[PDB]
DNA sequence: GCTTGACAAAAGTGTTAAATTGTGCTATACT
DNA sequence: AGCACAATTTAACACTTTTGTCAAGC
DNA sequence: AGCACAATTTAACACTTT
DNA sequence: AAAGTGTTAAATTGTGCTATAC
């Protein structure tokens, strides 16, 4: 039966789970929501750079540039060392 | 050898919930035999008039829509049959034929 | 209660399913015979695959793919209809079919008996015809206008009549005037003779013809109206042109149909209590064939009225379809599809379905109608059980197809196959390699097996270390094998019990468990002492290796089955983990005794002094390492260590003689100092030769005395000792070594001329082929035991070939006999002896012939015990089914009654000597009453274990008798008690309050019948006397006493006796002349007294008559005698407790003789508690006992009529037992081991039960306190 | 820290042609 | 088999709207 | 294949018409 | 004396089982 689950994989995404919140964590407080929900970390459904900006009151080109240096700030070796091993 | 295999679907891995759900709104059709069935639906939908229930048969709503029967017809039904290959004079011509042998063979 | 069925069980009812049931479990109906499309491989809609009813094939997706996420959960999509929700539903939403037209479920229908039959008075001959449209039915009249209208009816009948006697008047006198006419015009000229006789023939021919045809048609007529005029429900028509003569005239009076709606309205029609009433009467007042019969109706009759049940769920007209993930369309790789086998089956039901509603709309003549319907039948029948009535349906290849019934059958049912024995994980197996370094409790294991049996734990411990970063670089780190982890692995694995066993686990210590030591290689490294108790060679066997995981599975396997702790054998008490083959040999070479060797004690005093002295064992070590002394010579060394027997320390010191330091001088060899320092410390000294019983002696005494670490450190200690003096001692195996013996051609020709002339008289005449037959096999047979008792005086003592026989190691006489000296008789394929015989030995060979005549006993041989082994594990199967409710259940119920012990007869002056059979059936009981001698005290007290000294004490009191507490009269309501049970054999000590008992004394029997080999005397006399069948060689037993006239006659016999008191008399007429009398005080033939039950013929006595004549004490006796007497001729010791554990089984019983009036039908089976509880509660509400006798009944019948459904099932005939289950709507408590077992809760017994497994653990307080 | 303008790709959306599926009919005589 | 015809589903394209990205600027 | 067992028939019977 | 007629035994069919692991 190859739709069973692997007992040794649904440990390591809760693993992965748990690793991924606490490299988030260590980012700023605007950053974290910012990238939780442009991936959907938190509710599961992806949001648009226009639905981050109704709630944080600016546009899209200043959500995507928040982005863009979060992204850069997570292809730091101290965040992508201890994430590397997981892909 | 192994030889997997899989019924066709997907295993997806988000974790459960159980506080935060779309809202639902719950209709009652009502099918031929006196039946009572509840359907949710989501709120951004067109409840439809009939539902193809548990039952087994269709279920109108409970409101007094009467939305369509929709001038669906018979098919074939035998006469249709015998009408388009046999015109009316031919069998008025016959039918009587037939009637008058029920009136010579009944006294000889 | 429960449908999501989440630990919460109390009860588990079965019952009938109503079509109102079927209808509620649904999720809809599937409407169409498609299970999925062909391109997008999709399932479609309303099939047998949709949606819609059965859910989504992915998870938390519709089927358009509107909604595709878990915020959306519950809803139902608005166009595609599917709910969405997770994905496994699939395998638990049911699915309904509605029926056109009824259809009866063919469990009711073709069962034996037939419960359709029963319940409507049909035979099942006229159920056939009628529900498979062959034959009418009525299925009403009314009475009163067929009474009333009765005479104007047959005044219309005359009128119809007359007209045909009216007609067949009017053609005769047509015949009589044309005859008139043909004698007039012909005979009105001139005409022959004879063609005038033609034409007066002919014309009474026509006469005739006319007159017969009338005839036929009037017969007719009459018959048409006498069946008319007796009609009645429940009839058959089976003309087919009468019954539409009976609907187109007096059509009106009644009503008639064909098949299951015509079924299902005799089923409305049916007033249960009328029935119940009438079945009742006839078996209270009525007697012969009626009454036998009315018993079997009144069980189904009484089924439906007591309960809340009625038979209108046995005629379906609502089929219900299971969940299509349990009949899945797999997608094999390379695009192929797999169906499984159900889907074919729903298919043509659906499709006929479909037909017949087609053609019912369309309109049609009626036999298509009731073709179509007949087919509906058929498929439904194939359905649910499949070749029962008819050939069964098949597939591609001619093989039928597997239906619902069939997979809950047989040894492959989802039963015997999947909920009794599953496949586990965490488990390995490999072959096994003799291991003799470890010590008892350790086993070798291959650091592969285990390094990929604890692939978590080292998982986990190599990141609790810093060596991976988290669990998939480990992951990958323990696949790639990284020199890292061995050094994990070491951590991980100390003090961590293994399980170890070996198919087939034939008692319960072929499972035990072991703690682990990684060993280089790939074979499982077994310790050589506990091969006896797996019955593992290492010719090849394979070991399976389990691991436990949790807490609780680690502590049962580090106390209750590790390797140390079970020494000796519950079924016998002899201990198991003894030295074998090697050791035996190694310590009889070193503890026995040379005359005359080396360095004897010699004393010649008078010119030199005695120098066989020695100052301590040390100084006899020292000069054995030179060469003056050997081990196995007598001499006199002076001990300071070692306690000295009882006889020279009571002459030496007495009041103490204690020796850690005080000197004695000791007559023996050295090899028996070096054997008695492995024994303990306050051990007596022995001075024995060790045989194999001497050490069973020595091992079972340290098992009694001395607690359980220092027994096994003992035997690890002789077993050492013992394979450095097996390799020392000198034992090969050469032609040299094999002696003949010098005289065994003089034996062979005297032998040969007796033969030679008993071949002369019969080629004389004197005597015929049977008897020159037997006359052959006593000359050699005497011939063969000669040259036996030639080889056995020949043989020096000394041998390498006798000392393994001597010393008890392995092998026995007869196959020395064998090989040096004469081979004897050989058996034929029919069984019979061959009268040449073999007289060449396999030392100097044998010629062609005898070869060729040996491997004919040396097959079947081979094909008996194959089929022995398969024969002995279904009487083990049968026996652990009948018994395995009887568990120990409380300390001591303080009942009185018991048996009593045969326990050493006198003698013929002669005080007494032992019984031989007395540690089989009074070692390890319990006293019932206080033992009393001649005026005397109390000996021995109530209570007590019965040990050896008490049997010795009661002995030397000179009392032959014990009256001792058993379990045939234990007085629990549920099980036994500890004390009416007596000292478990396996620990030494009394019985725990949660053994199992009853499966250990299933297993005690069903163990050693492999070695069983053969009126019978064999394992089938043992599952003759298990089975409680009438033997073959059945012996009449005596009904009173008095007086034998012993009558011959025809050819067999006559036996009546004639009572003392008297009375009638009793006639037993015929005994064939093959089974001789019977000899006990001359021998029996007439002229005799007899006793009450005293056997007449030899062969074997039933239980039924000697329970029915001597009541249940006495027929415990017999089968308890019986199947030990079957255990006994082989040399095997089981105790009496345990064939008394399932013989307590069968009497459990009692039959009904007279109901009184509470609940109970003549001839069934009752228990004898819920018997005594209603006949206790009818002293109340008006007295009338019920009254039966009691029965003795087989382990098959016993096990099959059990309360618990679910126990039942699993074991035999599921369909008949689920489907009378059913009809009662019997119900299940879940209190035996076996339904524990199937619904995944813990088994009542052992630390499942209620005091063992709510222990409360907390620190002290001075502890918490010092903490 | 944050907004505006401008541009380009991605995603819905409507319509329309094609491909795909469902269903009726074929008359020497045939049992 | 084989063909004819209606009903239905799909895919393909044109056109509009959303969503994202670049350079400038206070 | 057989071994056992329980349900379902030929036939073997006295009893009552014809 | 024939002719059924129902009740009582030997023949007659069907059902269920037949070891364990790789
Ligand atoms: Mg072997
Ligand atoms: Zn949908
Ligand atoms: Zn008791």
């Amino acid at each position: 039966d190859s739709e069973a689950v692997v007992a040794v994989d649904a440990v390591s995404f809760t693993l992965l789970q748990d690793q991924l919140q606490s490299v988030l964590d260590t980012l700023s407080e605007r950053e974290a929501g910012v990238v939780r929900l442009r991936f959907g970390l938190t509710d599961g459904q992806p949001r648009t750079l226009d639905e981050i900006g109704q709630v944080y009151g600016v546009t899209r080109e200043r959500i995507r540039q928040i982005e863009s240096k979060t992204m850069s700030k997570l292809r730091h070796p101290s965040r992508s060392q201890v994430l590397r091993d997981y892909l | 050898r192994v030889l997997r295999g899989s019924r066709l679907g997907a295993v997806s891995y988000e974790t459960d919930r159980n506080h935060d759900l779309a809202p639902r709104q719950i209709a009652r059709y009502r099918t031929d035999n006196g039946e009572e069935f509840e359907v949710p639906f989501a709120d951004d939908a067109e409840i439809p008039g009939t539902w193809l229930c548990r039952n087994g048969m269709e279920g109108t709503l409970i409101e007094g829509d009467l939305p369509e029967p929709k001038k669906v017809k018979p098919p074939r039904t035998h006469w249709d049959m015998l009408l388009e290959r046999r015109s009316i004079e031919e069998l008025e011509e016959l039918l009587k034929e037939r009637l008058e042998l029920i009136r010579s063979r009944r006294r000889g | 209660g429960a449908m999501l069925d989440v630990n919460f069980f109390d009860e588990l009812r079965i019952g009938l399913a109503t079509a109102e049931d079927i209808r509620q479990w649904s999720y809809g109906e599937v409407k169409k015979p498609e299970t999925i499309n062909y391109r997008t491989l999709k399932p479609e809609k309303d099939g047998l695959f949709c949606e819609k009813i059965f859910g989504p094939t992915r998870d938390w997706e519709c089927y358009c793919g509107k909604y595709k996420r878990v915020r959306f959960k519950g809803i139902i999509c608005e166009r595609c209809g599917v709910e969405v929700t997770r994905a496994k539903v699939r395998r638990e939403r049911m699915g309904h079919i509605e029926l056109a037209a009824p259809v009866t479920h063919i469990w009711y229908f073709k069962g034996v008996p037939s419960r359709l039959g029963y319940l409507l008075d049909l035979a099942p001959k006229d159920l056939e015809k009628i529900i498979y449209f062959a034959a009418y039915v009525i299925t009403s009249v009314d009475e009163e206008m067929r009474h009333n209208e009765l005479s104007t009816l047959e005044a219309e009948m005359a009128v119809e009549r007359k007209a045909v006697e009216d007609q067949r008047d009017g053609e005769l006198e047509a015949r009589a005037q044309k005859l008139e006419a043909d004698l007039a015009e012909l005979e009105a000229e001139g005409a022959k003779a004879d063609a005038r006789r033609k034409v007066r023939d002919g014309g009474e021919r026509e006469m005739r013809q006319i007159r017969d045809r009338a005839q036929r048609e009037l017969d007719r007529l009459e018959d048409i109206w006498s069946t008319f005029t007796k009609l009645a429900p429940k009839q058959l028509i089976v003309d087919e042109n009468l019954y539409r003569e009976l609907v187109d005239r007096y059509g009106e009076y009644f009503t008639g149909a064909m098949g299951a709606e015509s079924i299902q309205k005799l089923i409305e029609n049916f007033d249960i209590d009328a029935e119940a009433e009438s079945l009742r009467d006839v078996i209270r007042n009525g007697k012969g064939q009626k009454k036998l019969r009315a018993l079997k109706r009144l069980k189904v009759v009484a089924a439906f009225q007591q309960s809340g049940n009625s038979p209108m769920g046995m005629v379906l007209d609502a089929v219900p379809v299971i969940p299509p993930e349990l009949r899945p369309m797999v997608q094999l790789d390379g695009g192929r599809f797999a169906t499984s086998d159900l889907n074919d089956l729903y298919r043509r039901v659906i499709n006929r379905n479909n037909r017949l509603k087609r053609l019912i709309d369309l309109g049609a003549p009626e036999i298509i109608v009731n073709n179509e319907k007949r087919m509906l039948q058929e498929s439904v029948d194939a359905l649910f059980d499949n070749g029962r009535r008819g050939r069964p349906v098949t597939g591609p290849g001619n093989r039928p197809l597997k239906s619902l019934s069939d997979l809950l059958k047989g040894k492959q049912g989802r039963f015997r196959q999947n909920l009794l024995g599953k496949r586990v994980d965490y488990s390995g197996r490999s072959v096994i390699v003799v291991g003799p370094q470890l010590k008892l409790h350790q086993c070798g294991l291959p650091k592969l097996m285990a390094l990929e049996l604890f692939k978590p734990f080292v998982m986990k411990r190599l990141v609790d270390l810093n060596h991976a970063q988290n669990i998939k670089s480990a992951k990958r780190m323990v696949e790639r094998q990284r020199p890292q982890v061995w050094d994990v692995l070491e951590e991980v694995i100390a003090e961590h019990p293994v399980l170890l066993n070996r198919a087939p686990t034939l008692h319960r210590l072929g499972i035990q468990a072991f703690e682990p030591m990684l060993v280089e290689g790939k074979a499982i490294q077994l310790h050589p002492l506990v091969c006896e108790a797996f019955n593992a060679d290492f010719d090849g066997d394979q070991m399976a290796v389990h691991l436990p995981l949790s807490a609780e599975a680690q502590a049962e396997a580090r106390i209750l089955m590790l390797s140390s702790n079970n020494i000796l054998s519950p079924a016998s008490g002899r201990p198991l983990a003894m030295p074998r083959l090697d050791m035996v040999t190694g310590l009889y070479y070193l503890t026995t005794e040379v005359p005359g060797d080396t360095g004897e004690y010699q004393p010649a005093s008078g010119d030199h002094p005695e120098t066989g002295v020695y100052s301590s064992p040390a100084e006899a070590i020292m000069a054995a390492d030179r060469g003056v002394l050997s081990v196995r010579a007598k001499i006199k060394v002076r001990l300071t260590q070692l306690r000295p027997p009882v006889e020279i320390e009571a002459e030496l010191f007495g009041h103490s003689g204690w020796q850690p330091g005080d000197a004695w001088m000791a007559e023996t060899t050295l090899g028996r100092v070096m054997f008695n320092e492995l024994l303990p410390l306050g051990y007596p000294f022995v001075n024995k030769q060790m045989h194999k019983k001497v050490q069973a002696a020595i091992i079972n005494d340290l098992a009694e005395r001395y607690p359980m670490i220092v027994v096994a450190q003992t035997v690890d200690k002789l077993k050492d000792a013992g394979f450095y003096w097996a390799t020392r001692s000198g034992v090969t195996v050469s032609m040299a070594d094999v002696l003949v013996p010098p005289r065994k051609k003089e034996i062979l020709d005297h032998y040969e001329e007796r033969a030679d002339k008993v071949e002369k008289q019969f080629q004389r005449g004197a005597l015929n082929h049977d008897e020159r037959n037997e006359a052959l096999v006593e000359i050699w047979k005497e011939a063969t035991d000669e040259v036996g008792q030639a080889l056995r005086e020949h043989y020096p003592d000394d041998n390498p070939i006798i000392t393994i026989v001597d010393s008890g190691a392995t092998g026995n006489f007869t196959q020395t006999r064998t090989l040096a000296g004469m081979k004897g008789l050989v058996t034929n394929p029919k069984g019979e002896f061959i009268p040449r015989p073999v007289k060449s030995s396999f030392r100097e060979g044998l010629t062609v012939l005898e070869y060729f005549i040996n491997t004919h006993g040396a097959r079947k041989g081979l094909a008996d015990t194959a089929l022995r082994t398969a024969d002995s594990g279904y009487l083990t199967r049968r026996l652990v089914d009948v018994s395995q409710d009887v568990i120990v259940r409380e300390h001591d119920c303080q009942t009185e009654r018991g048996i009593v012990v045969e326990l050493a007869e006198r003698a013929p002056d002669g005080t007494l000597i032992r019984d031989p059979y007395i540690e089989t059936s009074a070692y390890a009981r319990t006293l019932g009453t206080d033992a009393v001698d001649e005026a005397g005290n109390v000996i021995v007290e109530r209570g007590q274990d019965l040990g050896d000294p008490e049997i010795d004490a009661l002995l030397a009191a000179g009392i032959t008798q014990v009256k001792v507490r058993s379990v045939l009269t234990c007085a629990t309501s549920t099980g036994v008690c500890a004390t009416c049970y007596g000292r478990s054999m396996a620990t030494g000590k009394l019985v725990d309050i949660g053994e199992a008992v009853g499966i250990v004394a299933a297993q005690s029997i069903g163990e050693p019948g492999t070695q069983l080999t053969m009126i019978t005397g064999g394992l089938p006399r043992v599952q003759e006397l298990f089975e409680a069948r009438v033997p073959r060689g059945k012996a009449p037993i005596a009904d009173v006493t008095g007086r034998v006239r012993l009558e011959d006659g025809e050819r067999f016999y006559k036996i009546t006796i004639v009572p003392d008191d008297g009375g009638e008399e009793v006639v037993y007429d015929k005994i064939s002349k093959r089974q001789r009398l019977r000899v006990f005080k001359r021998v029996l033939s007439d002229g005799d007294h007899v006793e009450v039950g005293q056997q007449l013929m030899e062969g074997s006595a039933d239980p039924h008559e000697v329970l029915r004549v001597q009541g249940p004490r006495e027929v415990q006796i017999h089968l308890v005698r019986e199947v030990q007497e079957v255990y006994r001729a082989q040399g095997v010791s089981i105790h009496d407790k345990h064939i008394e554990v399932i013989v307590r089984q069968m009497l459990r019983r009692v039959t009904i003789i007279d109901s009184g009036s509470t609940e109970f039908l003549p001839g069934s089976l009752i228990d004898r508690a819920e018997f005594e509880a209603e006949n206790r509660r009818v002293v109340a509400e008006g007295g009338e006992p019920a009254a039966g006798r009691p029965v003795l009944m087989g382990i098959t019948k016993a096990s099959l009529a059990t309360d618990s459904w679910l126990s039942a099932a699993s074991f035999q005939e599921t369909t008949r037992v689920l489907t009378d289950a059913a009809i009662n709507c019997r119900s299940d408590k879940l209190n035996g081991l076996k339904e524990n077992v199937i619904i995944g809760k813990l088994i009542p017994a052992g630390t499942g039960i209620n005091r063992y497994r709510n222990i409360a653990v907390q620190p002290t307080e001075e502890a918490r306190a010092a903490a």
